């Protein structure tokens, strides 16, 4: 219950990452090199969404980086930031308020009983 | 006696005056971008020149400092942490002139690098967090002992179940540390125990091979290596207190 | 400083026979040779003559200075560091003598024998009396012409508010 | 040629150095 | 409203399908909506002329507009519909970012977590002093040396890839083993010291620093208010 | 029955035995640190046997010699109870060895190694002596706030596993047939959602299955990771954070006390 809103930033930044991945990540879903593997991942809406949830447990996301650099178009510079920056922001800082955030309502819990002992 | 002091009182209010530390900084920070910038082939030529002059003045800079320092007494110098460092890492960097197996760049580049972070202490928004990380060391010293004897133990026991069979894994003693170090880490360990899968035909020692990748995943990785993170609060905490 | 003669006068004999072998690199280490005999020269002898509350400075037989010791009481100033430190330096009646300071105040028998020593010379020992932190009074014999400082000497002084 | 570089790092160093020894005379002037 | 039919429209534009069909509507909408966020800010502006500046919100709204014109006039004078149009194209997947000033639960989690960022940014600093230390080394090493794994220490730019996805553990061992491939005696020794000191004792540390800084802040409300 | 026993106890906890022991338990032990290197296990197999008898021998007397002496008080302390079940593997692989031909199809019998690894466990013995000639209890401090968290981490960690084995067997029921090679089993279902729980490839089994079977499997994999990854290692943390903040408040009061 106390951490409510930090649920609803999240939202927020999957919103944000999801649709422009679909516009960064274009020409690589629209590619037609013989071999690729994860050329699904940002297809349409849906599978945005599930991608950036896999970016968001970090799995994989160097093999997929490696993927879109792949194909000729698709900068090394956009991709790359994308991807670094929704790793550092979402899968590093916002993992860890939630731990914070658990741990201060312990201490929390701990306060009332204390208190009242 | 009444003259030095004010000679002595020069020397602080020169060593410790902000100016020279923020050009003493720049020196260092435009060292470590020649570096970066020497990582390139095709940029170390052309300005070769430029690249040797600038790494030789900081190189007289740093020693011109340690013999500021040195100029206070020998014993408060050594009195200290951080110039023995700086000592440390001038020495090496010197000694390059006059031997020829220790000025090459795997010795003399990333140590021009280490010598940053005396200079980033003076951002004491940064500081405190080196002196979080210095103050907790022996904290951690004592967890990590704690894993590695925890490591060894499983991997006598691992070595000896499956000694014989998967060999590239489990045949001597640092195999065997290897592969655990491996499964704490928790990334990659599926590929190893695809190899006890790997078989022609077996199904005895899927399920032991499993029933131990899980009890020393559960027992070292989600309680053991959860253990810096609140050895840091710990430490941090007391310096927020006291 | 006659251990500094001592210690590079040794340190050119182990450098007066090498082998480097390498081009250049000319064996000029001779440019120390000089300051090892440099500080080598007269040995100090200074002598406590209380009979008449006197002090003259001499060194082999060949006065110096001289001045009385009516006010006769042990100072040792503080020398602070730049870290957070906190180091001794004695400076006695006032005066600019050899520097009698704590030799490792960062002991205990090193004080004793300078209890010893004041009571041998027949002075008073403020800083051993009462030895926690920065506590002594300079008697500074007005035999002496420190003015600028001699008064001075009391400002630095705390006078236990 | 080797007598180029070593001698420019000494020649910055000492010319800074004198730079420095301006203020520490320059300041006794000042307090007198 | 405007702020909500503005994303959902945004939503509907990633399928060329809904894109085609109803063109007409998404180019309306679009130019009704610029219309709306600059028509807010110049009249928020004209009601004060300083303190204006004085919100942080004022100025993520300015920069939302800003990002807003950006590409427009890429494509428009510029032209050339280039590479990296459709780039800041799809860059407006946060202009949504204008909804955060209106619920106030959100603005007080800003204040209790934004608040410690110089704690993050410090971090951040020491972590890429790491790497670069870490890199240099990796490319003295594995490097320069042409015997030995180029084109993934061949260049900072693919060493701090490789010693990034090192440091977020994912997929280490696959660099290790083509690492090893090529005999290099201290390879297990760099890139176990670096497992260590990068993911298990910093980032560590980071959620250390995080839960403290949190905590402190949250019990300094809760005092306030009670 | 009260001077026999009597005297059996005043050489048994007697301050030679428990040297006698030790001696014992840290030579197995350094024998069982050489047999894991290959280069000398095999050159000196004829006298590792000859030693490994010995030392059941002398269990033997260790063991029966105790029990006479204490009683069920030596069933009552755990340190022994981890003795007497080592002991009972050592004379039940002896037996088994005695009754089998001593070969290649039983060296590369799975059940040989696994009474083996059993043996192993003399080694925790070892622990024992590494407690009175000190560890220098340098691991004391943590070992006692582990000691104080342990009884709220077995509630947290039993939950989890709970949750691990209904997502399971939920999984069997539903993804069969879909990547059999995955959990065609009861038991792989329930490994392959444990090793889901360390993130480790976990997108690969949801392309695996979108490949050939159907990807219903995405939302259950996004509300599995959800709760175990995101809201219960993050419990684990955060207890463990709480009772080490207590330890430190009590340091505090404590120092404080003097
Ligand atoms: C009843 O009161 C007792 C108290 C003194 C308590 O001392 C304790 C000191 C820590 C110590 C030695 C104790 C028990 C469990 C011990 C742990 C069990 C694990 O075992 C290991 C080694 C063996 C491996 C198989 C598993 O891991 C270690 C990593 C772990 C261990 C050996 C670390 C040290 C622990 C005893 C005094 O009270 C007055
Ligand atoms: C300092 O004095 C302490 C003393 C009380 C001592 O109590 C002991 C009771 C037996 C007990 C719980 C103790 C330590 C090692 C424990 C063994 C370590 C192994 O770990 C396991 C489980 C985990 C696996 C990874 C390895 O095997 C068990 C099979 C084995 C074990 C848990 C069996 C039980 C043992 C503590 C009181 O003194 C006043
Ligand atoms: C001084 O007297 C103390 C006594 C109370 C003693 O309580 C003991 C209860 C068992 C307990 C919690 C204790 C110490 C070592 C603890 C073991 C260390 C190992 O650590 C682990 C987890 C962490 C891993 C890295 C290694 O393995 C566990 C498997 C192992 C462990 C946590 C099992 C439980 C043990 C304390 C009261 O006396 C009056
Ligand atoms: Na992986
Ligand atoms: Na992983």
């Amino acid at each position: 219950k106390s951490m409510t809103f930090l649920l609803m930033l999240l939202l927020i930044f999957f919103y944000i990452f999801a649709v422009t991945g679909v516009y960064f990540f274009r020409e690589y879903s629209r590619s037609t090199i013989e071999g690729l593997e994860y050329n699904m991942f940002f297809s349409d809406l849906l599978n945005s969404l599930v991608t950036v949830f896999i970016l968001f447990t970090l799995d994989h996301w160097y093999a997929v980086l490696q993927d879109i650099w792949k194909v000729p178009e698709s900068s090394r510079v956009f991709s790359s930031i994308y991807v670094i920056l929704w790793l550092l922001l979402g899968s590093i800082i916002f993992r860890n308020i939630i731990v914070a955030m658990m741990v201060t309502n312990f201490q929390n819990i701990r306060s009332e009983l204390s208190e009242e002992m | 006696d009444v003259q030095e002091f004010i000679t002595q009182m020069y020397i602080k209010q020169l060593l410790r005056h902000p100016a020279f530390q923020l050009l003493l900084a720049f020196l260092l920070l435009s060292n470590a971008i020649t570096i970066a910038l020497r990582t390139n082939s095709y940029l170390g030529q052309k300005h070769y020149e430029l690249f040797s002059t600038i790494d030789d003045i900081v190189l007289t800079i740093l020693i011109c400092e340690v013999l500021l320092g040195w100029l206070n007494g020998f014993w408060i110098f050594w009195k200290d942490g951080w110039n023995i460092l700086n000592f440390a890492i001038v020495f090496i960097l010197f000694m390059g002139f006059f031997i020829k197996q220790l000025d090459m760049v795997a010795i003399t580049y990333p140590l021009r690098v280490l010598r940053l972070v005396h200079v980033c202490m003076a951002v004491e928004p940064l500081a405190r967090i080196i002196k979080v990380i210095l103050q907790s060391m022996p904290d951690l010293a004592n967890v990590m002992a704690l894993i590695l004897f925890f490591m060894l133990v499983f991997s006598v026991f691992g070595v000896t179940l499956f000694g014989a069979f998967v060999p590239k894994h489990f045949q001597n003693m640092g195999v065997a540390l290897y592969t655990l170090f491996i499964c704490i880490t928790q990334d990659g360990w599926l590929d190893i125990y695809t190899d006890f899968q790997m078989d022609e035909r077996e199904y005895a020692m899927e399920v032991g091979g499993a029933i131990y990748f899980a009890v020393f995943i559960t027992l070292g990785a989600f309680i053991g290596l959860n253990l810096f993170v609140v050895v840091v609060t710990t430490n941090l905490e007391q310096m927020m207190k006291t | 400083m006659l251990f500094i003669i001592c210690l590079v006068f040794i340190s050119c004999n182990v450098l007066r026979e090498v082998k480097y072998q390498e081009t250049w690199c000319f064996p000029a280490y001779g440019m120390v040779i000089g300051l090892w005999l440099m500080l080598s020269s007269p040995q100090r002898r200074l002598v406590l003559n209380h009979t008449r509350g006197m002090y003259h400075f001499s060194i082999q037989g060949r006065t110096v200075c001289q001045g009385p010791m009516h006010l006769v009481y042990v100072r040792l100033a503080l020398s602070s560091d730049a870290y957070g430190g906190r180091f001794f330096q004695l400076v006695l009646c006032g005066h600019k003598l050899e520097p009698l300071v704590l030799v490792q105040l960062s002991y205990e028998q090193m004080e004793f024998l300078g209890r010893h020593l004041a009571r041998k010379l027949n002075i008073n020992y403020f800083d051993y009396l009462a030895s926690s932190y920065r506590h002594v009074v300079r008697h500074w014999p007005l035999g002496a012409s420190f003015s600028p400082g001699i008064v001075q000497r009391k400002t630095q002084v705390y006078t236990k508010s | 040629p080797f007598p180029g570089h070593a001698l420019i790092a000494v020649a910055t160093s000492v010319v800074l150095g004198v730079l420095i020894f301006i203020a520490f005379v320059f300041q006794l002037r000042n307090i007198h | 409203t405007t702020v909500t039919t503005n994303s959902f429209l945004l939503v509907l534009g990633t399928n060329y399908d809904i894109q085609f069909e109803f063109f007409r509507t998404f180019e309306v909408s679009e130019l009704f909506f610029v219309s709306v966020y600059v028509c807010e800010f110049l009249m928020k502006v004209y009601v004060d002329p300083i303190t204006y500046w004085k919100d942080g919100y004022n100025i993520l709204d300015v920069i939302i507009l800003i990002i807003l014109t950006i590409p427009y006039l890429l494509r428009k004078i510029k032209g050339n519909h280039s590479a990296y149009l459709h780039f800041a194209d799809g860059i407006q997947s946060l202009r949504i970012l204008k909804l955060i000033s209106y619920s106030r639960g959100i603005r007080t989690l800003i204040i209790a977590v934004g608040e410690t960022v110089y704690t993050v940014a410090s971090v951040l600093t020491l972590l890429f002093l790491l790497m670069f230390v870490f890199a240099i080394l990796g490319f003295c090493l594995f490097g320069v040396t042409d015997r030995g794994d180029l084109e993934n220490w061949g260049n900072l730019a693919s060493a701090f890839f490789t010693l990034f996805s090192l440091a977020t553990v994912d997929g280490w061992t696959d660099l290790q083993e083509e690492l090893d491939k090529r005999k290099f005696t201290v390879s297990r020794a760099f890139t176990i010291l670096f497992i260590l000191l990068a993911s298990f004792i910093f980032l560590n540390m980071f959620v250390g620093v995080m839960i403290m800084h949190t905590e402190d802040s949250m019990k300094k409300f809760e005092r306030d208010l009670t | 029955l009260l001077g026999l026993q009597q005297m059996i106890l005043s050489l048994t906890q007697s301050l030679g035995f428990e040297t006698f022991i030790f001696i014992v338990v840290c030579l197995n032990t350094v024998i069982l640190v050489a047999q894991t290197f290959t280069e000398l296990e095999i050159r000196g197999e004829w006298y590792f046997m000859v030693l490994d008898s010995i030392f059941l021998s002398i269990y033997v007397l260790e063991a029966v010699l105790k029990l006479i002496a204490l009683g069920l008080e030596y069933f009552y302390d755990p340190w022994n109870n981890l003795d007497f079940f080592i002991m009972v593997m050592a004379v039940l692989d002896f037996v088994l060895l005695q009754i089998n031909s001593l070969s290649y199809s039983f060296y590369n019998h799975s059940l040989f190694r696994i009474l083996k690894v059993f043996k192993s466990m003399r080694a925790l013995r070892a622990i024992r002596v590494l407690r009175r000639l000190s560890i220098l209890t340098s691991l004391h401090e943590v070992a006692g706030t582990l000691s104080g968290s342990l009884p709220s981490i077995t509630a947290i960690l039993t939950l989890m596993f709970t949750c691990l084995f209904l997502f399971s067997v939920v999984l069997r029921a539903l993804f069969q047939d879909s990547d059999p090679k995955r959990f065609q089993n009861i038991f792989t279902t329930l490994f392959t959602l444990f090793t889901m729980l360390t993130l480790d490839d976990w997108s690969l089994i949801y392309i695996d299955n979108r490949a050939q079977g159907a990807w219903y499997i995405i939302p259950i994999l996004m509300i599995y990771i959800v709760i175990q990854y995101f809201i219960f290692l993050n419990l684990v943390i955060a207890v463990l954070v709480d009772n080490f903040q207590m330890a430190l408040l009590k340091g505090l009061e404590k120092v404080k006390l003097e």
